[PDB]
């Protein structure tokens, strides 16, 4: 239930934070999908986090490790 | 002359987590560790969304693995 | 598709990787589909073990897959499957030094069966580029003659291969390849 | 000359810790197998007829000449 922050100023729209998030990958890549909500979607060229109320993230670091030009900061402390 | 056994080997008892990698794989069955917890853990593989090897990365006792993909001419429909 | 992993289905019976369906099953299924829908043209068929000696046996094995169908459509056709470039499928023998023609056997089977129509792939004895949708044949040809080779795998669908080749007159292999198509055409009763 | 018996070897380093010829590579440990498995590599450029490592092996996995 952590909080992710995306630096819009250096986001290129690469979409490798959307493809690599394992909560996004739940809908289409799971047998009998449990939850179909998504943290990121690239609207107007930058990654927007729809997870406003910080309910779905799990601090995995797959998205921080994925962005090619580090731009996603993961906060492990309560918002 | 018989036997050599030069030195001495011990297990830092405040660090062992009772994984048993060393007892299961010791050549001479000379290690005696007993797991602190007992129970069962099950993995529903059909619900993992693929590229999320967080469980593999964080398992202390490296019990978890990504089952290696078979080669071609060996997949046999599975 | 096994070429997409790097293998080839060298006969009619071996299974596809991960699919465990066979060339025989897929040919039969497509024939049933085609004659059920009543499409104008039949199942045009390439075949297996292309371009190797001794594959007239396999050519007969793949031609025996139509023995239980009838061409039903509102258009006039008596085929149920069309076996193409058969001078390529009518080789015989073990290798390229004990290599002769099986056109006699192929056309005996075709002259028997009336639901099988063919065409010849007569080689015109010149320089040419060979393009077939199957990879393994082109790769094998490249490893034979050490000339260019292009491969275009499609996604969830087919393969490809382009390789120049010299069908020159100064080779026993090319001479016999030329003779085979003429034997096929001149052994045709119909 | 040298010959290991992979049938009776446990991949214990006590054979490659002695001679500079025997280098024992343990390929990475994975719960897949749950076992230790590697290879024993012997180079001519460093051996001798010392034969100490024959009986230093816990098992009789090594015969040399
Ligand atoms: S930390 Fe993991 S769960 Fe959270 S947004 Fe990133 S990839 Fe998704
Ligand atoms: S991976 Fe990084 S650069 Fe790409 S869209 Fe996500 S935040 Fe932006
Ligand atoms: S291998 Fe496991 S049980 Fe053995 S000493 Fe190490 S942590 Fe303890
Ligand atoms: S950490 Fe492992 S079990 Fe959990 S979602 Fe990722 S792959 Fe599945
Ligand atoms: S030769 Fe003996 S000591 Fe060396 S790895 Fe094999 S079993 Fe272990
Ligand atoms: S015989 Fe002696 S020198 Fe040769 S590998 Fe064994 S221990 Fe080393
Ligand atoms: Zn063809």
């Amino acid at each position: 239930a952590f909080a992710v922050h995306v630096n819009m100023e250096r986001c290129t729209g690469c979409n490798n934070c959307v493809v690599a998030c394992p909560v996004n990958a739940l809908e289409l890549n799971t047998v009998n999908p449990s939850s179909t909500d998504k943290i990121y979607k690239v609207i107007n060229g930058d990654a927007v986090i729809l997870d406003v109320k910080h309910e779905l993230c799990a601090g995995c670091g797959i998205c921080v490790d994925a962005c090619p030009y580090d731009v996603i900061q993961l906060s492990g402390q309560p918002p | 002359v018989g036997q050599k056994k030069l030195g001495n080997v011990n297990i830092i008892d405040e660090d062992c987590c009772t994984c048993r990698w060393c007892a299961i794989n010791c050549p001479t069955e000379a290690i005696t560790v007993n797991k602190i917890f007992e129970g069962e853990i099950t993995f529903h593989a059909e619900k993992c969304p693929g590229g999320c090897s967080t469980c593999v990365d964080v398992c202390p006792a490296n019990a978890i693995y990504l089952p290696t993909p078979k080669p071609a001419k060996d997949m046999k429909g599975q | 598709e096994a070429w997409a992993w790097g293998e080839n289905c060298t006969t009619i019976n071996d299974p596809v990787p991960y699919f465990d369906i066979t060339p025989a099953e897929i040919v039969k299924g497509l024939i049933e589909t085609n004659e059920y829908l009543g499409l104008p043209h039949s199942v045009h068929i390439h075949g297996n073990n292309l371009g190797n000696p001794g594959n007239y046996k396999d050519t007969l094995d793949t031609l025996r897959l139509a023995e239980s169908y009838k061409a039903k459509n509102k258009f006039g056709r008596e085929q149920v499957l069309h076996n193409t470039h058969i001078q390529f499928h009518s080789y015989k023998g073990t290798s390229w030094a004990d290599f002769e023609s099986g056109a006699k056997e192929i056309m005996d089977y075709v002259n028997a069966n009336k639901n099988i129509t063919c065409d010849i792939g007569q080689v015109t004895l010149d320089e040419t580029t060979t393009m077939t949708a199957d990879g393994p044949f082109e790769y094998h040809l490249n490893q034979l003659n050490h000339i260019k080779w292009a491969n275009v795998d499609v996604e969830l669908e087919t393969g490809s291969g382009v390789v120049p080749y010299i069908y020159d007159k100064n080779i026993k292999v090319c001479g016999i390849q030329w003779a085979i198509g003429l034997e096929l055409a001149l052994y045709a009763k119909d | 000359e040298f010959k290991v018996d992979d049938e009776k070897c446990t991949k214990c380093g006590i054979c490659g810790n002695l001679c500079e010829a025997i280098n024992v590579l343990h390929k990475p440990f994975s719960p897949e197998i749950g076992k230790v498995e590697g290879e024993v590599i012997w180079d001519e450029a460093y051996c001798d007829g010392c034969n100490v490592c024959a009986e230093a092996c816990p098992s009789e996995a090594i015969k040399v000449t």
